[PDB]
């Protein structure tokens, strides 16, 4: 998360005719972590070129599922309609997965390996498919997803 | 006369030493000056960074 925050502060597209923006999305984080991320964006002036979405551990599980989709839609809008090179930072995909997995049981599915949802790869594909150069070739969407190893 | 030779031979080494010992008293002064310059050239540069950062922060703010 320190690496993710540092990239958010520092990233640029060196001489590009296009403006640069960051979309930073955090999922299932503590109140302490949320306060820290906020303070960091505000103090450094990184906030001026960033949209930040923060989902807390105690926020609804459905809100966590929607978080990366809000973030990717904002990135695609800025890139396509405003011609920007947008960098999207998503932490942590494993925590997103813990929430999606949490509901698969309530949804009536037979579980797959390790207790996961049987649909793990085709939901995750809806997020990793959303990246690349946008039409016009003035903008683009880049992703830096964080994947923590459960149990390493 | 010999002996006055021996005394004209010492007062000669005892300038060689005093020439060697005041051609280091500069070397010490050179490397000390070539130090202080570099000990303040890096410092000059540091303040820019610490100021280039502080004013940018204050622009954004």
């Amino acid at each position: 998360n320190e690496i993710a925050a540092q990239i958010a502060r520092q990233a640029t597209v060196r001489p590009k005719e296009e403006p640069f923006a960051v979309v930073f999305a955090a999922m299932g984080i503590t109140q302490r972590e949320l306060s820290y991320f906020i303070q960091e964006f505000e103090r450094t002036g990184a906030l001026s070129r960033s949209v930040l979405f923060l989902n807390k551990a105690d926020d609804p599980t459905i809100e966590r599922i929607l978080t990366p989709r809000m973030a990717l839609t904002v990135a695609e809008y800025l890139a396509f309609e405003h011609d920007y090179h947008v960098l999207v930072i998503l932490t942590d995909m494993t925590n997103y997965c813990e929430a999606l997995r949490e509901i698969g049981a309530a949804r009536e599915e037979i579980p797959g390996r390790r207790g996961y949802p049987g649909y793990m790869y085709t939901d995750l594909a809806t997020i990793y498919e959303r990246a690349g150069v946008v039409e016009g070739k003035k903008g683009s969407v880049t992703q830096i997803p964080i994947l923590s190893m459960p149990d390493d | 006369k010999l002996e006055a030779i021996l005394s004209q031979e010492v007062e000669a080494e005892i300038q060689a030493l005093l020439q060697e010992a005041e051609a280091k008293a500069e070397a010490v002064k050179r490397e000390a000056e070539e130090k202080a310059k570099a000990l303040l050239q890096a410092r000059e540069r540091a303040l820019e960074a610490q100021y280039r950062a502080a004013l940018r922060r204050a622009e954004s703010a």
